[PDB]
RNA sequence: AAACUGCGAAUGGCUCAUUAAAUCAGUUAUGGUUCCUUUGGUCGCUCGUACUUGGAUAACUGUGGUAAUUCU
RNA sequence: ACGGGGAAUCAGGGUUCGAUUCCGGAGAGGGAGCCUGAGAAACGGCUACCACAUCCAAGGAAGGCAGCAGGCGCGCAAAUU
RNA sequence: UAAAGUUGCUGCAGUUAAAAAGCUCGUAGUUGGAUCUCUCUCGGCCGAAGCGUUUACUUUGAAAAAAUUAGAGUGUUCAAAGCAGGCCGCCUGGAUACCGCAGCUAGGAAUAAUGGAAUAGGACCGCGGUUCUAUUUUGUUG
RNA sequence: GAAGACGGUCGAACUUGACUAUCUAGAGGAAGUAAAAGUCGUAACAAGGUUUCCGUAGGUGAACCUGCGGAAGGAUCAUUA
């Protein structure tokens, strides 16, 4: 295939978008920007399947070219704008605020918070690099570098960002006791506190982390996000609290709701 | 041994050999610093590298490469090229209707350093994978040992 | 007896593949020889011209004449005794007309009382023979 | 409207001829490269007519050529 | 013989199929060579030769449905300009 | 494709039904008899470091497209399907398993290979030497 | 700054030879198979009227015969100090 390419097959798409099979053919195929496309959530898919403000496509371009939608304070028109994790999703016009976390069973949940919580973002830090007269600076998992970074900032830390400013306020480094959610692989949207991390030289680190229930799980260094300092954690959880139920409690919880209902 | 075999002048790029000398520090020659670097995955620099006189500019400890992804083991089957060698690895492979293996193999062109002295048809080498090197080479020897029964 | 050893899979394979070899119906379905000569050129059906009539002398055991016709296949050139199932109907036939011949029903082999045939005509002239010889339909004009 | 400029036309659709460690699959590498676009950074860091510079060309108007073209 | 994900059958083990809507590859009648462009050795771009073939006032000009329909041919074998 | 244990790994046959080379040697291949019951340093008792010869094997963990398959929920009027739906603005899904082989990971040490001293080309303690070398010297300089 | 030219490179394709894969026309020659009820005999099955068969060699209308050396799948598991 010469070029790029600028489709993507409905079934080709990614499974945590819960996309039907014979709405059409094709996907919303996000655009370019500072989430990966396998790792991101549409502007569109947000707005019509999880949210349902918008019924077709024509109705999320209508809401979007209002300028609306705010993406981390700025508005965005694009209706396949990738918006990612840690995002915060702003809209004025009915007044609520919305961060992308994965949920327990690795989806981006919808999940309101409040405007003063809205005013801010946490980001890990991807790598530190020094140029330009020995000036040093960040970049993040959303894309953004930073210039004059704390100098105990290192890599695989987490910083909190000013989103009217974009400035660094405080940061938490990576370390045992940690509060800690898993980003990728099969502990997607697991939160836990970081027991131990084993260095393998020309390979990829092991990351082992503890549930709040006593539940253990590995995954690789790249899939772990620091959310807060110790047990605390610096944002708003989800309704799940980040613990993974098996399917046999889930049946049981889900049956419990069921018989107290009516 | 003389180290000007070839029509160019053999040299190591990152040392200056040309510093301005007083007469008063001419004590016979300089002893021309040597270049070399420590490849991690914790690989010790052979002795020879370092005190060596040699020019190999695909030697993993004093030339331009890098060790990077995979590290193999193979046994020394032939070194009858310049500073290159033929290893064999073998293995067994799988046969699920029969739940039972085969004896495989295959041959690998692997360079050689001159800083491996003694290197002899049947030992055991460590390589580590790099970027190609040749048309066919794309591992450098980085341990020697010894066969089982050497003297 | 046979090898048994944790690392005798290519032996077993090696051996398995060269014994198959020597299976009727694998070389004959594996050789190419086979389909090669195949009249239908490994199809189900085939059309023809019919040539002539024949008759042809059933086997020892039972006596009876067996109404053939002799057709050339459009695809290949290649010329075929075909068998002419029902009583009267090789009154359908004409000659130099299209005919659908299928297999007699074992595999190219001879069927039953008819000696070197095994092909058996289907339709004529693009309406069935079961059709005419019920009287469903008649015979195009 | 037209025309100049910019962008796209390298995606999509079709088919399976070639192709036998090739393609492809899983796993790794680029510390050995390129990357429109989106996103963030950088953009008085350089000690050297401006209260705005020059020549065209298309559209358009007019003369046309060829049997004939999305020719000119 | 395009390769996989897969399909049919199957006690257990297996055998066979996978041109075919997802992923990867290749090609645009056959070879070859290029322009532009971030990205083609692109053919619903261009330049030649080979094979076909259209209009011609005989000087010349214009081609590429393995896109959607549709026609011919081939066939046992497949839909609406 | 099953029937076909008529391709036989599971799991077929070779005296007379088709079948053991005329006989022996012999490279590759395949197979191969008993036997052997973790610590010294670093950092806050642990975290670190090696290396116990190396594995194969076994168990775990990670990474592994979706669709399909298995499978949870859900009265499409039922069903094949679909990923929807339920209650009087609320409530709730869109699970889970499986994914050879090879490659990563951490436990086990039966089985099976492999080695560790027999020109001592041995281990451990101390010794002594030989040589080169990094810094202590040292408000500072020197 | 256009046409154009020397040289180089990639290189379709053309001419001339050589080889090769498939299909094929083809006088004749020599077999196999069915249909086959003819002709000459009788080779084999009973000690099949010369026991049969094996390897080799020669000969003969035809089966077959003969020499040499083997087997019992023989018509002898046995033959007497
Ligand atoms: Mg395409
Ligand atoms: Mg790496
Ligand atoms: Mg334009
Ligand atoms: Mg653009
Ligand atoms: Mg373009
Ligand atoms: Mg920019
Ligand atoms: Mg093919
Ligand atoms: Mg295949
Ligand atoms: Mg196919
Ligand atoms: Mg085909
Ligand atoms: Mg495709
Ligand atoms: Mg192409
Ligand atoms: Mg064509
Ligand atoms: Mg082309
Ligand atoms: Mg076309
Ligand atoms: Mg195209
Ligand atoms: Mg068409
Ligand atoms: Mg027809
Ligand atoms: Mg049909
Ligand atoms: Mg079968
Ligand atoms: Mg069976
Ligand atoms: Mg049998
Ligand atoms: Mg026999
Ligand atoms: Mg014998
Ligand atoms: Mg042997
Ligand atoms: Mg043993
Ligand atoms: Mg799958
Ligand atoms: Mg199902
Ligand atoms: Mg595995
Ligand atoms: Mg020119
Ligand atoms: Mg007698
Ligand atoms: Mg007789
Ligand atoms: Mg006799
Ligand atoms: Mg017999």
């Amino acid at each position: 295939a010469r070029g790029p390419k600028k489709h993507l097959k409905r079934v080709a798409a990614p499974k945590h978008w819960m996309l039907d099979k014979l709405t059409g053919v094709f996907a919303p195929r996000p655009s370019t920007g500072p989430h990966k496309l396998r790792e991101c959530l549409p502007l569109i898919i947000f707005l019509r399947n999880r949210l349902k403000y918008a019924l077709t496509g024509d109705e999320v371009k209508k809401i979007c070219m209002q300028r609306f939608i705010k993406i981390d304070g700025k508005v965005r028109t694009d209706i396949t704008y990738p918006a990612g994790f840690m995002d915060v999703i702003s809209i004025d016009k009915t007044g609520e605020n919305f961060r992308l976390i994965y949920d327990t069973k690795g989806r981006f949940a919808v999940h309101r918070i409040t405007p003063e919580e809205a005013k801010y973002k946490l980001c890990k830090v991807r790598k530190i690099f020094v140029g330009t007269k020995g000036i040093p600076h960040l970049v993040t998992h959303d894309a953004r570098t930073i210039r004059y970074p704390d100098p105990l900032i290192k890599v695989n830390d987490t910083i909190q960002i000013d989103l009217e400013t974009g400035k660094i306020t405080d940061f938490i480094k990576f370390d045992t006791g940690n509060l800690c959610m898993v980003t990728g692989g099969a502990n997607l949207g697991r939160i836990g506190v970081i027991t131990n991390r084993e260095r393998h030289p020309g390979s990829f680190d092991v990351v082992h982390v503890k549930d709040a229930n006593g539940n253990s799980f590995a995954t690789r260094l790249s899939n772990i996000f620091v959310i807060g300092k110790g047990n605390k954690p610096w944002i708003s959880l989800p309704r799940g609290k980040g613990i993974r139920l098996t399917i046999a409690e889930e049946r049981d919880k889900r049956l419990a709701a069921k018989q107290s209902s009516g | 041994a003389d180290i000007q075999t070839e029509r160019a002048y053999q040299k190591q790029p990152t040392i200056f050999q040309n510093k301005k000398r007083v007469l008063l520090g001419e004590t016979g020659k300089e002893k021309l610093p040597r270049y070399y670097k420590n490849i991690g995955l914790g690989f010790k620099t052979p002795k020879e590298a370092i005190e060596g006189t040699y020019i190999d500019k695909k030697c993993p400890f004093t030339g331009n490469v890098s060790i990077r992804g995979r590290i193999l083991s193979g046994v020394v089957t032939k070194m009858k090229m310049q500073r290159t060698i033929v290893i064999r690895r073998d293995y067994l492979h799988y046969i699920r209707k029969y739940n039972r293996f085969e004896k495989r193999h295959k041959n690998m062109s692997v360079h050689l350093s001159p800083c491996f002295r003694d290197v002899q048809i049947g030992d055991i080498v460590t390589v580590g994978e790099c970027r190609p090197l040749s048309k066919t080479v794309r591992f450098n020897v980085l341990k020697v040992t010894k066969a089982a029964g050497t003297k | 007896g046979k090898c048994r050893g944790l690392r005798t899979a290519r032996k077993l394979r090696s051996h398995r593949r060269d014994q198959k070899w020597h299976d009727k119906q694998y070389k004959k379905a594996h050789l190419g020889t086979a389909l090669k000569a195949n009249p239908f050129g490994g199809a189900s059906h085939a059309k023809g011209i019919v040539l002539e009539k024949v008759g042809v002398e059933a086997k020892q055991p039972n006596s009876a004449i067996r109404k053939c016709v002799r057709v050339q296949l459009i695809k290949n050139g290649k010329k075929i005794t075909a068998f002419v199932p029902n009583d009267g109907c090789l009154n359908f036939i004409e000659e130099n007309d299209e005919v659908l011949v299928a297999g007699f029903g074992r595999k190219g082999h001879a069927v039953g009382d008819i000696p070197g045939v095994r092909f058996k005509v289907v339709k004529v002239a693009n309406v069935s023979l079961l059709a005419l010889y019920k009287g469903k339909k008649e015979r195009p004009r």
